[PDB]
Order: C-alpha cells, then sequence, then structure tokens
RNA sequence: AGGUAUGCAGUAAAA
RNA sequence: UGGUUCGAAAAAAAAAUAAAAAAAAAGA
RNA sequence: CCUUUUAAUUGAUUAUGCUGACUUUAGUCCCGAUAAACUACAGUUCUGCUUAAACUGAGGAGUCAAGUAGGUACAAACCGUACAAGGAUUAAUU
RNA sequence: CAAAACCGGUGGUUUGUUAGUAUUUAUGUCAUCAACAUGUCAAUGAAAUAUCAAUAACGAUGAAACUUAUGAUUAACAUAACAA
RNA sequence: AACAGGUGCCAGGCCAACAAGAAUCCGAUCCGUGUAUUCCGUAC
RNA sequence: UAGAUUUAUAUAAACGGCAAAAAAAAAAAAAAA
RNA sequence: UGUAACGGUACAAGCUGUAAACAAAGG
C-alpha cells in the first residue's frame, strides 16, 4: 500500500443512519424476509390455544384490539 | 505430558496395595492406545487456512 | 443508503404492500388471528 | 415413576389408601397388600411388601426397606365378601354420593375409612394412609416480630360511607403542584 | 379502611426493600437468601391491597 | 421501560436496597440500587418521606451489565447474555455515618479486597493514575488562608485544645534539613508555594543565545 | 443446491400422478362373470332368503 | 435459519404440470 | 518439491522402531542413568514449595519390605 | 456485524455511542432549556409522595399463625 | 476481549519462545497495595506467605524460633 | 365483526365495551368514549323475523 | 409458595387440583349453564322414567361435573 | 471568528 | 469539563428516547 | 415364505464430484528485539529509552476506540469498578 | 326381463396410519444478502418413590452395573492379545 | 384386520367414572400387550 | 366476564385531491404504475 | 393483528408486566 493504510471504517453514526431499523424501513428490499434486528414481515402464530387443564380466567390472548381505559 | 503416564500408575500401585497385591512383584504386561479423538484449532496463513490439532488419548 | 436519496425514498408501511402478502411462520398463506 | 401427561388423569378413583388389592402384573403378581399411598399426577399407587427394594438406614444401625410406586393399572381392588379380585363399578345415587360396586358380586365395597387419610403438605394430589402411632398423636394433640396478631388481623374498620365520602374528597381535592419540595 | 391499607402498603414496601438487599447479597455470594419466601409473601399481600382498593373504585 | 412517576403516587412501587461496593465510599455515604428512571428530587424525596433520612447529596450512576459469552461448560451454547439488571447505582451523602461492614465488601478468602481498610490509597479499576480535583480547604473561596493561625480570634478560639502552629505539623521522616539560602538548593523542600521568598538572593535571569553564528 | 451436490435435491425426482389406468367394460363384465363361476366350482356362494 | 418448502406452491404446480402433460394432443 | 506417494505401514512401523531407538539411546538411558545416580545425595528441596512441601528429609526408603533384614520399625516407649 | 445490535450489544445507549447521541431512561421532566446552554428547573413539577403517619401503628407485614384456626372457626360456626 | 470476538486467537496457533512479564510495574502495583494495607497494621504479604495452618504474630517466623 | 362497531349511547360513535363487576357481582357493560353503560340488548321477540330463504332452500 | 388460606390449589404446585377444584365448583358462564341445564332436564326425564332405564344409565345421568373445557373428551 | 450564569421577543454598530 | 439546548441546519429522523403523557383554574 | 404388483425413479472402484471422517508428508517447518539475583550478620545487578508531579485562586492543554483492554488468590473464573458539591472539618474516635 | 337444513354444544371421520414440521441465536457481509452449527427438555433404567452398604474383600438393587447400565452407533483408520 | 389412548413392548374383556377373561398352557436369564386353545361383549 | 396490563413498532385517513413530514396559501410545479 | 426492548420469575428457546402466577369467603 501507500503510506499509512486505510481499510474499511467502524462508524456507528454512519452505520446507525444508512443501515439502522429506519434506514432499513426506506430502503426497498424484501420485507418477508426474516431480520433478527430490525423490521421485518414474516408474521408469528400469536398466543396458542389453551390445553384443556389451564384456567380460562388466566389464559390471555389480546392486547391492543381490548385495550379500555 | 508423560505426569499423565505417572498418574496413572502411581494410582494403580496405590490401588493394588490397597487392595492387598504385592507392590514388589506387579509388573507392566501389556498397554493398549485407544484414540478418542482430535480437537483442531484454525491457523491462518499467507494463502491459506490450516487446521493444527491436539490429540486426545 | 445515504442522505440524498433517504430525503427522497418513505417508510416501508406509507403503503399497503404490507398487508398483500401472507408470509408468516407456518408458511407463505397466513390466516390472519379472527379470519 | 414420572408424571403423566393431564390426558390420562382420572378424574374419580376407585382405589383409596387403605384398600386391599392384589397385584396382577409383574414380578410382585399375586401378591397381595394394603395401598399405603397414592399419587393422582403421577397414577402412581404403594402396596405394602410390593416393590420393597429402597433401604433405609435408621438410628439403630438397621436397614427398613419402603415399598415403591407402580401404576394404579397394575393392581386391583379385592372383594371381601367373596375374597376374590374384582373389577369396580361406579354409581352415583340420588344424593350425589359415588359408590363402589363389584362386578362379581354386585355387592358395595365400602371406602376405607376416611380419618385414616393424610394428604401432602403442600400437594393434596398425593394421599397416605395414617398408621396408629400418627393418628394418637390426632387425639392427643410461634408468631414473630413481624406477623400481626389475630385481634388487630380480623379487626373491621371499613364502613361503606366512610369509604365512599373519603374517595370522593380524595379526588375531588388533588392537587397537581408542588409547593413544599423547595 | 382506607387508611389502614395505606399504611400497610408502606410498611410492605420497606419489608421488600429490607428483602431485596438481603437478596442481592446472597446473590453476590452465588447463594440463596435465608427464607425466601418472605419475598413471595410481600408481593401477594401487596397485590391484594391493590386488589382491594380498586373493586371500591369499580363500585 | 419502567412506568413513568405520577405527579401524585399514594401508593410507590420503586425499590430501594442496598448496594455492597467492592469500592471505597467515605463516611457518610451508602450506595443503593435504584430504578433507572428515577431523579436525584424523587430518591431524596422518597428517602427523607418514607425514612426520615436527612440525605444532603445524591449522585447516581447508570449500571449496565457487561455483555456474557457462554463458552466454558460441557457442550456449551455460544450464546450473549447479562448477569443481573441494569439499575441506577444512587451514592447518598447523609447527616450521619453508616457502618462500613453494611456498606462494603469483605473477604478473607481474597485478601486484597479489603476496600475499607485500604481507602481510597487505591484504585479499584483498571485506572492507574487517580485523578483528584483540589480539596474545598485547597480552593481559594472558603479556602484555608495559610496565615490565619497568626491572627486573634483562631487563637482564642483555640484555647489548649488545638495549637495552630504549621511548624508543629512537619513529618520529621519526610522534610529536610533547612539550606544556606545563599548557596544552590531546590524549591520544593521546605516553601510549599508559588512564589520567592524575598530572602533568597537575588537570582540569575538567563535568555537563549539562539543566533549564535551572527555574534 | 443441486443433483449430487445436496442430500434431498434429485435429478428425477418423483411427481404426484394420478394411479388409475383404464379397462375395457366388456372386460369387466366378462370378469364379473368368470368371478360368479369361480365361486359357483370353488363352493364358496350361498343363497339367503331375506 | 432452515430451508423451508412452499408445498402449496409445488404441489400446485406439480398439479399443473401433469394434467398438460396428460392432456397434450 | 514433494512426496509422490503415500509412505505405507510397514515403513511407519520401521520408523516407529527406528525413532525409538534413536530417542531411547539418545536421550532416555542418560536420563535415567542420571536420575539413578541422583539417589546418592538427599532429595532437592525447592524453598519455592515450602509453604507446601513436606520438611527436608535425606532418608531415602527400601520400598521391597521382602528382601529387609533389618528392623522395620520401633517398639512404642512408655 | 460489526455495528448495532448484534453479537449481544442491544439498543444503542449514550454510554456506547459518541458525544452529542442523546437517549435518556424515562425520567420526568422538570424544567426547560434556555437559549444559552442553561436549563431552568421548577420544583412545582417534582412528584409528591403521599405517605400517611406510620406512627404507633399495629398492622404489620405478615399475619400471625393462630389467625388462620381462629377466622376458620370463626366463618365455620356460622356455616354450621 | 471477555466474549472472545476479536481475533487474537490466531497468533496463539503459532509458538513463540517468551513473553514478557512486566514485572517491574506489578511489583510496583503490588508494592502500593501493600503499603496501603501496611499504614493501617497489616502483613499482606506475611499472610500470603503463611503456611496452612500456621499462626505467626507480628514480624516473627523461622528466626524467631531459632532464637526463642 | 371487525367490519362492524359497537356504537357509544351518547355519543353514537365507534367505541369499546368493558365489563365491569358490582360487589353484589352485577355485570355492568360499559362505554369507553362517555363512560355509559350499555343499554339492555332489545329482546329476541322484538327482534324476531321469518328466515324465508332457509324456506327456499 | 404454598399459601393455605388459597381456596383454589395453585396450578403450578397442584395442577390437577386446581383443575378438579374448577369442575366441581357450580357451573359460571353462559356455554356451562347451559350444559348443566340440559343434564338437569336429562336427570329429571330419567329420574320420573326410572323403571325404562338401566342403572348405569341412571348413574350416568346422575353424573355432575361443571365448567368444562372446550371439547373437553 | 459560534453562543456564559432573571428569560422570551426585537432594530442598528463594531478588536 | 462536555453533550443536551439557541445558531450553523438538516423528516440529512441513530426503534424501545425526550424541556415531548389531552394542551391552565393551577385551589396560590 | 411363496404368488402378483410397486412411479423405488431401485444396484457406484472413477465425474480435479458433494457432504464428512480419518491417514502420508512427520513427530518434519514454525519458537518476535537482553537479560540477573532475592542472600550463614548492613547496602546500590546490568542494559534500551527518557515529560515520571498527582492542589498551590486555573478539573490539572484535546479528539477517537475499547458496546467497559492494566481491579481481584501464580484464575483465559465468581465478585467489583467512570460520583462535576469529590463528601474523611478524620487536627476526629481510640 | 329384474329392482325402485340455520346459530350455539357434543363426539366421530377425512385431510394423514400412504404426507410432513416450519417459531430461539453462535458464525459471514459496508449493505442488499446468504446460510439445516452445536444429538435429545431428558445420566442409565420400566421403576432412582430400585444407585444401599462401603479403605479393601465378600455383599445390596436390578433382567443387565463400578460395569458389554452408575449415553448408543459402520467402514476407512488407532492399539493391543493369541497362533504357528 | 383402525374393536383408537395408557399400562415395562403388539390388550375389544388391566386402567381409562356406562359392555365383556386376575381365562388356561408354553416361554434360556426378569416382565409379556407374545404362541397355542378357549369363553365372553358389541346399534361401541 | 375479579383485577391489572411499561416501552418501541414515525398513523387527524372509523378517511379523502395528488404532492416532502399519513393531507404543505395561490403560482412557479413537470406524472403510463 | 404480529413482533420486539427492558423489567419480574429457577439471572430462561417457558411464563409474564412494577398488581410482573394469581381474586373466586364484601354494603
Amino acid at each position: 500500500w501507500k503510506g499509512n493504510w486505510k481499510g474499511p471504517q467502524r462508524n456507528k453514526w454512519k452505520w446507525y443512519h444508512r443501515h439502522g431499523y429506519w434506514a432499513t424501513r426506506k430502503k426497498l428490499i424484501d420485507f418477508t424476509k426474516y431480520r433478527r434486528y430490525g423490521y421485518h414481515e414474516r408474521r408469528g402464530l400469536g398466543k396458542p390455544r389453551m390445553q384443556f387443564w389451564e384456567d380460562p380466567s388466566h389464559h390471555k390472548r389480546l392486547k391492543k384490539s381490548i385495550r379500555f381505559w | 505430558r508423560v505426569n499423565y503416564l505417572l498418574n496413572l500408575l502411581n494410582a494403580s500401585r496405590k490401588k493394588i496395595h490397597e487392595q492387598g497385591g504385592d507392590i514388589s512383584r506387579v509388573y507392566v504386561e501389556s498397554y493398549m492406545l485407544n484414540i478418542q479423538g482430535q480437537i483442531k484449532r484454525p491457523q491462518f496463513r499467507l494463502r491459506m487456512v490450516n487446521l493444527i490439532k491436539t490429540w486426545k488419548f | 443508503i445515504r442522505p440524498r436519496k433517504k430525503g427522497m425514498r418513505l417508510d416501508r408501511r406509507r403503503s399497503k404492500k404490507q398487508y398483500k402478502h401472507g408470509r408468516h411462520v407456518g408458511g407463505w398463506n397466513y390466516r390472519w388471528l379472527g379470519s | 415413576m414420572k408424571f403423566v401427561h393431564p390426558r390420562h388423569w382420572i378424574l374419580q378413583w376407585k382405589i383409596r389408601p387403605g384398600d386391599k388389592v392384589v397385584v396382577i402384573s409383574g414380578k410382585f403378581k399375586t401378591i397381595r397388600g394394603t395401598v399405603l399411598q397414592i399419587d393422582k399426577m403421577r397414577n402412581g399407587v404403594s402396596v405394602s411388601g410390593v416393590k420393597e427394594q429402597k433401604r433405609v438406614k435408621q438410628e439403630d444401625g438397621s436397614f427398613i426397606r419402603i415399598p415403591g410406586l407402580i401404576h394404579v393399572s397394575n393392581v386391583m381392588l379385592i372383594d371381601q365378601a367373596i375374597d376374590l379380585p374384582t373389577r369396580v363399578a361406579l354409581r352415583v345415587d340420588d344424593r350425589g354420593n359415588v359408590v363402589r360396586i363389584s362386578k362379581k358380586s354386585g355387592l358395595v365395597i365400602p371406602w376405607p375409612n376416611g380419618e385414616m387419610i393424610k394428604f401432602g403438605d403442600n400437594r393434596k394430589s398425593r394421599e397416605f394412609l395414617k398408621s396408629k402411632e400418627e393418628r394418637d398423636v390426632e387425639l392427643r394433640k410461634k408468631d414473630t416480630p413481624k406477623d400481626t396478631p389475630a385481634e388487630v388481623a380480623v379487626e373491621r374498620t371499613y364502613d361503606y360511607q366512610r369509604d365512599v365520602a373519603t374517595m370522593q374528597a380524595l379526588r375531588q381535592m388533588m392537587t397537581k403542584y408542588n409547593r413544599d419540595f423547595r | 379502611s382506607f387508611e389502614d391499607l395505606h399504611k400497610l402498603w408502606y410498611i410492605c414496601l420497606k419489608e421488600k426493600n429490607l428483602l431485596m438487599g438481603e437478596r442481592w447479597a446472597a446473590r453476590q455470594h452465588k447463594q440463596e437468601m435465608k427464607q425466601p419466601e418472605r419475598l413471595q409473601k410481600v408481593r401477594r399481600t401487596m397485590r391484594r391491597i391493590l386488589i382491594v382498593l380498586t373493586k371500591r373504585e369499580i363500585q | 421501560t419502567p412506568p413513568k412517576t405520577p405527579r401524585n403516587v399514594f401508593f410507590p412501587w420503586q425499590v430501594f436496597s442496598v448496594h455492597r461496593t467492592g469500592a471505597f465510599l467515605e463516611r457518610r455515604r451508602v450506595a443503593l440500587k435504584v430504578p433507572v428512571n428515577l431523579t436525584k428530587f424523587e430518591i431524596q424525596s422518597y428517602l427523607e418521606k418514607i425514612y426520615g433520612a436527612r440525605v444532603l447529596k445524591v449522585s447516581t450512576l447508570i449500571v449496565v451489565p457487561r455483555r456474557r459469552r457462554d463458552i466454558f461448560g460441557p457442550r456449551p451454547s455460544m450464546r450473549y447474555y447479562r448477569v443481573g439488571c441494569t439499575f441506577k447505582k444512587a451514592i447518598v451523602t447523609l447527616e450521619d455515618g453508616v457502618p462500613d461492614a453494611v456498606k462494603m465488601l469483605r473477604s478473607s478468602i481474597e485478601l486484597a479486597k479489603n476496600p475499607d481498610i485500604t481507602k481510597h490509597n487505591l484504585t479499584y479499576s483498571g485506572r492507574v493514575r487517580a485523578f483528584k480535583p483540589p480539596s474545598a480547604a485547597q480552593r481559594w473561596e472558603m479556602g484555608e488562608s495559610k496565615y490565619a493561625w497568626r491572627l486573634p480570634i483562631p487563637n482564642l478560639l483555640a484555647g489548649d485544645e488545638m495549637q495552630l502552629n504549621p511548624a508543629l505539623r512537619i513529618d520529621e521522616s519526610t522534610t529536610q534539613m533547612f539550606p544556606d539560602f545563599s548557596k544552590p538548593f531546590f524549591h520544593n523542600a521546605h516553601f510549599n508555594f508559588s512564589w520567592k521568598p524575598e530572602e533568597v538572593p537575588f537570582q540569575q535571569t538567563v535568555k537563549l543565545d539562539i543566533t549564535p553564528w551572527r555574534r | 443446491k443441486a443433483p449430487g451436490k445436496y442430500v434431498g435435491v434429485k435429478a428425477h425426482p418423483l411427481r404426484p400422478h394420478d394411479q388409475r389406468i383404464k379397462i375395457n367394460k366388456r372386460l369387466l363384465w366378462q370378469g364379473l362373470k368368470i368371478m360368479l363361476s369361480a365361486k359357483f366350482a370353488q363352493g364358496q356362494i350361498t343363497v339367503v332368503d331375506h | 435459519y432452515k430451508p423451508v418448502i412452499d408445498w402449496v406452491k409445488n404441489r400446485i404446480n406439480a398439479r399443473m404440470r401433469q394434467y398438460r402433460k396428460r392432456s397434450l394432443k | 518439491a514433494v512426496p509422490k506417494g503415500k509412505r505405507s505401514k510397514h515403513k511407519c512401523k520401521q520408523r516407529q522402531l527406528i525413532y525409538f531407538f534413536d530417542q531411547f539411546d539418545g536421550v532416555f538411558k542418560r536420563r535415567r542413568e542420571s536420575f539413578y545416580r541422583s539417589f546418592y545425595n538427599p532429595p532437592y528441596f525447592s524453598k519455592q514449595t515450602e509453604q507446601t512441601s513436606l520438611p527436608p528429609s535425606v532418608l531415602r526408603p527400601f520400598r521391597f519390605p521382602g528382601f529387609w533384614p533389618g528392623r522395620f520399625a520401633f517398639k512404642m516407649a512408655s | 456485524a460489526k455495528v448495532g445490535p448484534s453479537k449481544g450489544r442491544g439498543p444503542l445507549l449514550a454510554k456506547f455511542a459518541p458525544v452529542g447521541f442523546k437517549k435518556g431512561f424515562g425520567a420526568i421532566g422538570l424544567g426547560r432549556h434556555t437559549k444559552k446552554g442553561f436549563f431552568i428547573i421548577n420544583t412545582m413539577l417534582v412528584p409528591m409522595f403521599k405517605v400517611p403517619d406510620l406512627s404507633n401503628c399495629k398492622l404489620k407485614c405478615y399475619v400471625a399463625p393462630d389467625t388462620y384456626r381462629i377466622v376458620q372457626q370463626s366463618f365455620n360456626k356460622r356455616e354450621l | 476481549n471477555k466474549v472472545r470476538t476479536d481475533k487474537k486467537e490466531r497468533k496463539r496457533a503459532f509458538p513463540q519462545r517468551g513473553f514478557w512479564k512486566k514485572q517491574n510495574f506489578l511489583q510496583v502495583k503490588n508494592n502500593t497495595v501493600r503499603l496501603a494495607f501496611a499504614v493501617q497494621g497489616v502483613d499482606l504479604l506475611k499472610l500470603k506467605r503463611l503456611r496452612w495452618g500456621e499462626v505467626r504474630k507480628g514480624n516473627t517466623g523461622w528466626w524467631t524460633d531459632d532464637y526463642r | 365483526i371487525t367490519n362492524v362497531a359497537l356504537l357509544d349511547p351518547v355519543v353514537k360513535r365507534p367505541t369499546r365495551v368493558k365489563r365491569r363487576f358490582m360487589m353484589n357481582g352485577e355485570c355492568v357493560r360499559i362505554s369507553k368514549l362517555s363512560g355509559s353503560a350499555m343499554p339492555e340488548p332489545v329482546s329476541t321477540s322484538a327482534l324476531r323475523q321469518p328466515n324465508l330463504y332457509q324456506e327456499y332452500l | 409458595a404454598f399459601d393455605r388460606w388459597a381456596r383454589i390449589p395453585h396450578a403450578r404446585l397442584d395442577a390437577y387440583g386446581n383443575f378438579l377444584y374448577r369442575l366441581n365448583q357450580p357451573a359460571k358462564g353462559a356455554a356451562a349453564v347451559a350444559r348443566a341445564a340440559e343434564r338437569e332436564k336429562l336427570r329429571v326425564e330419567m329420574s320420573e322414567n326410572a323403571e325404562f332405564y338401566s342403572d348405569a344409565a341412571l348413574s350416568a345421568s346422575r353424573i355432575t361435573l361443571n365448567n368444562l373445557p372446550p371439547g373437553a373428551f
């Protein structure tokens, strides 16, 4: 190389502003692909069916659709 | 690394003496080696990556 | 993605494309809660 | 024995501690004994003289053998009228009481004494057969510096009218600016 | 009444502070505290206090 | 994450616990584990109202347990995890002292970990050189005048309990003998101030000759 | 993933299909008659009132 | 990560190919 | 330069024996002889192992009691 | 990855970010930034803890073990 | 690092004849700790050197045994 | 059902209804928007109409 | 921690006890109430017509179990 | 030749 | 001592954050 | 068993085949720059390089990284560690 | 020429014994993106509510054990024992 | 023979709250839901 | 259906010009989706 | 709806929301 060697930089500002959560949202990519640390639309099954021996008074299924005061 | 064999020999002698064998007339009649495996580590070089092994016997 | 292109791109949830696929843990034909 | 899937729980049991039974299958086949404990989550039964292979040494230096848990389906109730093992039917009377009828004789097999059955300390799903020594103490018969005494605990101080008035006043006189912190 | 439950809430809060201090001290040595169930007892008492008050408000 | 504190509480849920530190803490100081979202004013009011403590100061730090990799045991899963919880460490300075056996850790297994003994003569981290700002007495405003020991009022208050002459506090095993002022000697030995006593004779000011070739 | 480079990838994979074949209805008729004859010959036929 | 197979699509395509193949003229 | 073929098991065994004799006669015999000559002096006592080692001793045991003609232990005193 | 939440790093915090990153933890606001880098505090916004007079209170954290027997008998006498 | 994400294990795949011991720096640190303990009347070095079950009060040892 | 919404008795806009229980155990349905109790559902006797499509089938 | 004041066994301590307690409690909820009503009507009919049914049939009609889970059997 | 300690608007001049 | 905050100057947005919770009758 | 059928995509010494295991080369190459002593009657080994002051009215003239790189028993563990008022006015107590 | 249902509740069948299974991160990349790591939640055993006694020997339990039970399983390949 | 589950492995009749066999004989070493013979239940 | 139920997921669209910041004085100002 | 961050819980691929596994015996 010439003089002092320069390679790919580790820059938190650049990485977070170019490849972060919101930047990935603004990108044009396949959003049906699962991303561990970012936005994706591989949807889950939700809370599973109650087993016959559990207490229905404690079994829970909904959070937002029933949110009262 | 011969401390392993020395530990085995010392323990065997102590065990035989405790069981009542005469240490004075106990001989090593034969041995048998049984491989168990080898742990591999990367070794990064100019044009290739090698794997160096540590034995387990 | 760099600032000039970010300033002209729009967020994914500003359209309806998110609801036009059936991708889910079980496959590609998601049956939504409540059918 | 391992805990069984709740799919195999038995809703109402035909065998209780103190019952006389005979083992039908296994190494201990044909052996009669008395049920010493039942576990309703394990579907397990303990029978005197059966599967006694766990040894415990006690104070006098002697070894005692404790009987092991076996599956409830390997024992059959004994009808005392005919002194033979028999299948059991459960019948509910108009009073609401459940009784056992022998399938070989048609007679009622009464439940063993209820006062001879003790329940697990933290899980009443396991029952044990009391011994005479433990039964005798039944007839023969501490606080801490942070426990409230019963005379204060059972005190009733709630009045509906007072509570309504006080809560309404709290809500209606609540302020929102701290004028005494500094 | 409301006053008694209000006082008991703070009493339980102080007890919980002490118990959590003991629990953290034990965790620093990688062992379990003494009489761990007191924390569950205090938690149950406080939750039941809140239940009692909220039912009266729901009325 | 934690629920925001309402203007009126009536039922505080925040747990203040004593934290046993491996570092040193002063006489009137104590370290507490506290929820991260509380302010110094909230902490002080909480302690003064629920316990009646007379708090003088609150200092706060945010403690996040370090990342840990599970690498050691047989069949190890090389997954990342944190031991404990993120919390606010509140160091409270009060009007009265707090026992060292309460506030700090001790050990007879690792004999070096005795902060109550070692005090501030050690740093309990990777820090090599300790940084301490100047003390209040060393400051100028509200600091100790270096000639006040000669004044009438301090001597009237001293009575027979105190002797104000600084010559009496000289450590014999550290100070050197007085030198002759007319002969070469160091300033740092016995002066301990940033000026030149008039009793030291006139000193020569030497200015560098930067261009000898010109002359 | 290609044949000879991954387990579960096939060059000529089995495909779902219909296994039904075709036969002459005349052959089916003749076979029914032969089956009745065979049952009579082997004594595997009984006639009942109802 | 696992390579999960899209059986709906694969079987639909297989049926389409089978029907076309067996209806060719 | 690289080998033109794989060395066989027969030759590898031959090499094992040859290297055994080389190492034996070059290192192991000498080390054993020195070890057995060192027995005529009290065993070495490392001052850096004082904290855990036994007190210094000079006696070297006779390890075959069946060939000892003398006394093995002294009677208890009174 | 070498930057971001991967490898157990989790969400970004001011401790792990360069100077200039602004992220708190959920504390309430108690004043206003000025136009010259100051912050005017208003103590009216300090939450008010409501603490009753705990002095001379007979209640305690737990209940004595005999209370169960006493209450059970007192309720059985009514039920029977 | 402690999380073993770096590449520092790459060099450890090759032999080295030895490693610096940093004894000057480590001894300065150790003596700082010793002074901190000693100003309060503790002989940390003596404690560290004591044999298992050995009790020595004050600045005593084999020489004390010899002359007493 | 998702294409439909309950109506608040006071504001007459889409609302959410929660079941609350009094001390005696009486149940009251309360609407979020106004806090009003829901009126009792119209009776089956009043609602009844013949299902002519089933007769046609 | 076991609580002796709690009448219903804790599920994580005694799941069988919790389930049986809920089964033996009086029916609550529209579905359970309806099922109990149908069982009661059948019981009344069978008691009236006892002579036309088996003892096993009568006993089964007498069996009581409320608050069953959907698709319990 | 960024902004310094009652703080928001607001015009001019300038080591 | 810095960040924050005003300016430069920015939706050119650092997911789980804020002077940032329905916004003055605030009960002094 | 035999019989009939099977759409099995049904026979592997070989595609510098694929995924792996295990041999030969071979016990061969590979070992970075300067080191000693810690004592049977006191002490100060030698060498390479030189910002090593840490209140003197002044936060001790920076940024950045270590997603906590000089804490802690001859530990690649557990535990602990960044306080802007620096809390010990601790010239105290004894 | 013979013969002539709708809305709740409860179970069962088929899909499907003949088919397959998919939810958590370790590891790569600036990024788009790529990609079946580590057997199983599980010592062994049907049962540990059969692992007791014990420096050692003989004992105990078990169908099988201080061990072909206190993880199983080819070939290549590793080591030994015996044989003329 | 799909007369489902469980019970030490292949059980219509051992358990599974509503039918019917602890059926008999033979099993290297424990057990048998196994072989052979036979009885019974079934609008399951 | 006894209560409780933090934070993020940039939402006045249970709504109507398009168009940055879920909707921005007229005009400049431009379009196959 | 779905998912996740922190927090609590055996410091967890489970459960769960500062009431963090349980109220069912109230003018």
